[PDB]
């Protein structure tokens, strides 16, 4: 929209349920809950840029290694995909190479070591794209 | 029947009946709701959790002057069954419930008499918190 | 000429002015005869401690609707169609003795509608009902759990239930290996409640099930008997051995454990005491 | 005349052109003051092993909507009404 | 011209008088052949 | 729907978006968590080999209206997540 | 026989076997059609 025609409004909040969303989900979830938990508002800029930051409680499946219990180190992954659109429709990109810890609450039992994120393609498929956080 | 369907359409016609509005008449009056709990079974009384589960029928009776009709004009029909979800209900709930389920379990029909009297007897499985004495 | 056009043509005609909130009878005095029957798919759980029975059933229903009628000659000789169950009036048959479950049918599969108005509806259901548990002869016990079905808001003068068949269908029953159905018969009843001045009919199904007593005999009975065999040996043990107290103390603490294990299987009802509980207790006293 | 009739007229008037997706402020520079409070009903559980607290609370909220005002004298002296919370703008606390 | 407008037009056309309650078969004698298959994501328990 | 459902869901409840092609073909691949009852044989436990089945079929449409075509015989395992406790010897669908 | 420990040893073996049988019972289904070989072996050992 043109800000000058709407009292110089630069961004507005629209419900995320009434705008097109890329159905990005936690593909490797372990409890059957794929979507986010709240479906908050999406902040829309006057140039058409959408910024959506919904919270979510996720339960992902992990391959627990027990050989060195109780001095063990686990490598649990979260794989994100759009269960509606393939790579020929939407392309997933990483805003950053690592997950953000800006508002993290220390666990007490588990120590965080690294949270890298990687964007994976399938050279054999060409319709597969995902982002995995280790 | 055609007459019964016509009556049902006439009563719940949204252009003349708004279920979000209390059936208050004579001015700033209040609607008197009659309650009666009928205990059908005492399913369990957990002591560790301090929760009593019951199977009850929660009788509820009030008068809705907006659901009145003349039996003569409707084949001498004295009462009709309306879906409880489409009429005004007093949101009577189990306030002290455990497990956070306030409303009834089934939402049966409401038996409505021609004079506006309503009769709703929904079943419910209720989990209420209570203080257990262990002495 | 085509079905997806003729059937679509038929569907539009049926649901043009259809009211799903009205009893489907051409005359007020008529009775909606609902043929009710049950077909058990499996007996998921027979929990004795909680005195509840979980079952998987197909709630066979069948009734006549006078508005959903047509002449097949007019619609390319279409005799029956499948229609949504949430768009048509349905009887409100609920399970009276529901415990930790759903009162009514909550799945709402499609219904089969025939050209003469007959509607066949066979939705699946998982019912968690409450039944009294008698464990006097456990593990050789034979339980009798009942399910009561009936219309909730229509009396016998408006909706009447007809026994589809006396016996619960068992052609597709899934054998679990722990319970065996001896018989399961639906009985038609009518009675008056203090709520209302009319007679409300109901159909009660009585599932008489028998437990196969070879697991708990192998795993509870024989281990209990073997310890009971050692009850008397303490009196043949010479005192100089200095092991008399060890033998009888061990026997006592073993029988006590077995009693608690059984205590966690049987219901906490105080009307009857199991024969196994009596035997263990008396051995503990001796 | 009857209070129900007046309430129906008021409901029709209020939600004539109401938008529940827009912040209810007469001016953009204004700020919606949301008086927020809690009323604990019971401390259901304190799970030490899992480190969670389960509480039953009443999330008391209160704000001002400039588009939901009316004069009671014109509606048979109707001073307040109860409307489904899903028909009006709500803070996303 | 844009693909979004074309897709909006197509959706408007397709669902103009579509009845989801009717079997989608061109003719009365036809049968809806539903190809069925399962892909297992994980054996949970 | 799954015929031998046990305490779970009878039918898919996620209802993702279906892929529709210009020739009328429709592809719908929703996910589901199924709790299917199966007979457990523990004669050789812990070296046992279970045989648990899942029965799928249309609930209200008979063979004269909807006919199921076995896309492929064996269950697709390209995206399988290894449990670490069980190994799938063979998963074959049989049309009955 | 003079050691005064025969009863302790045999009773301990018996109760350990019973406990392990009960542990097995918490894993296998309560079905009466088949019997695990581990269960049969444990029961025969307890009888002896
Ligand atoms: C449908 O098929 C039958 C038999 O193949 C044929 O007789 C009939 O004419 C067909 N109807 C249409 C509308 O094509
Ligand atoms: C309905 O049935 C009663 C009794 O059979 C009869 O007297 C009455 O005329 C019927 N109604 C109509 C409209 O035919
Ligand atoms: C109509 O169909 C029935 C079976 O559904 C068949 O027996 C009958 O002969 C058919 N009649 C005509 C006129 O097609
Ligand atoms: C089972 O219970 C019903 C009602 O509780 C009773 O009528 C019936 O005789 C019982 N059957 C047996 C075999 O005990
Ligand atoms: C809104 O508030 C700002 C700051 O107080 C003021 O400059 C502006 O004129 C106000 N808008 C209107 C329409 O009065
Ligand atoms: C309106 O109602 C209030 C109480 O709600 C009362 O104090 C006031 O006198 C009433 N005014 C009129 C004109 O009825
Ligand atoms: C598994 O069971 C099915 C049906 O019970 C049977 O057809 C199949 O042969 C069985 N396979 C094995 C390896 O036992
Ligand atoms: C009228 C009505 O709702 O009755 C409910 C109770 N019942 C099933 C005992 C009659
Ligand atoms: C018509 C209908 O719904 O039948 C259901 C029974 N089933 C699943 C065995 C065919």
């Amino acid at each position: 929209w043109k800000p000058e025609e709407f009292d110089n409004m630069k961004k507005v909040r629209l419900p995320s349920k009434h705008i097109w969303l890329p159905d990005v989900v936690l593909y490797n979830n372990a409890d059957g809950m794929y979507e986010v938990s709240f479906y908050s508002n999406a902040v829309v800029s006057y140039d058409g840029s959408i910024f959506w930051l919904p919270p979510a409680i996720y339960k992902s499946a992990c391959k627990i290694e027990v050989k060195h219990f109780p001095f063990d180190q686990q490598n649990c992954t979260m794989k994100f995909r759009s269960w509606t659109y393939d790579r020929t429709e939407i392309d997933l990109v990483l805003k950053s190479e690592v997950a953000s810890l800006d508002d993290f609450t220390p666990s007490g039992e588990w120590d965080i070591v690294a949270l890298p994120g990687r964007r994976n393609e399938n050279p054999d498929d060409s319709t597969y794209v995902d982002i995995t956080y280790d | 029947t055609d007459t019964e369907e016509r009556l049902v359409e006439h009563l719940l016609d949204p252009s003349r009946y708004n279920k979000l509005i209390r059936p208050a008449t004579n001015g700033s009056e209040l609607v008197t709701v009659q309650l009666m709990v009928s205990l059908a079974q005492l399913i369990s009384v957990h002591e560790r959790e301090q929760i009593m589960t019951t199977n009850v029928w929660l009788t509820q009776e009030w008068e809705d002057y907006r659901l009145t009709w003349k039996p003569e004009e409707f084949d001498n029909m004295k009462k009709v069954r309306l879906p409880s979800k489409h009429i005004w209900l007093p949101d009577v709930v189990l306030y002290n419930n455990a497990d956070g389920m306030y409303e009834v379990s089934f939402y049966s029909n409401a038996v409505v008499s021609y004079d506006g009297s309503i009769f709703w007897l929904p079943p419910a499985i209720y989990k209420s918190a209570c203080k257990i004495e262990v002495k | 000429e085509t079905r997806a056009h003729a059937e679509e043509r038929l569907l539009k005609k049926l649901f043009s002015g259809y009211n799903k909130w009205s009893r489907p009878v051409a005359n007020i005095s008529d009775v909606v005869l609902v043929r009710f029957g049950l077909s058990i798919a499996q007996l998921i759980d027979v929990d004795e401690k909680n005195q509840m029975m979980t079952t998987n059933v197909w709630v066979k229903q069948e009734w006549h609707d006078y508005k959903l009628r047509w002449d097949p000659a007019d619609y390319e000789n279409v005799t029956s169609i499948r229609i949504p169950s949430e768009l048509i009036w349905r009887p409100d048959i609920v399970l009276y003795n529901n415990a930790d479950g759903d009162f009514a049918v909550t799945h709402l599969t499609k219904a089969h509608l025939f050209h003469d108005g007959r509607v066949q509806w066979t939705p699946p259901a998982i019912y968690k009902s409450s039944c009294s548990i008698d464990v006097t002869f456990f593990p050789f016990d034979q339980q009798n759990c009942t399910m009561k079905f009936g219309s909730w808001t229509y009396d016998k003068a408006k909706i009447d239930l007809v026994n589809m068949h006396s016996r619960v269908d068992q052609l597709d029953f899934w054998e679990s290996g722990e319970w065996v159905i001896v018989d399961a018969v639906g009985t038609y009843n009518t009675r008056k409640y203090e709520c209302c001045a009319e007679i409300y009919p109901d159909i009660t199904y009585a599932f008489v099930i028998r437990r196969l007593p070879l697991f708990y005999t192998i795993n509870l009975i024989i281990p209990c008997l073997l310890i009971s065999c050692l009850t008397v040996l303490v009196f043949y043990l010479p005192s100089e051995c200095g092991e008399k107290i060890t033998l009888c103390i061990s026997v006592l603490l073993s029988l006590t454990v077995f009693l608690l294990l059984i205590t966690e299987i049987i219901p906490s009802t105080s009307l009857v005491i199991p024969l196994i509980g009596e035997y263990l207790l008396f051995t503990m006293i001796f």
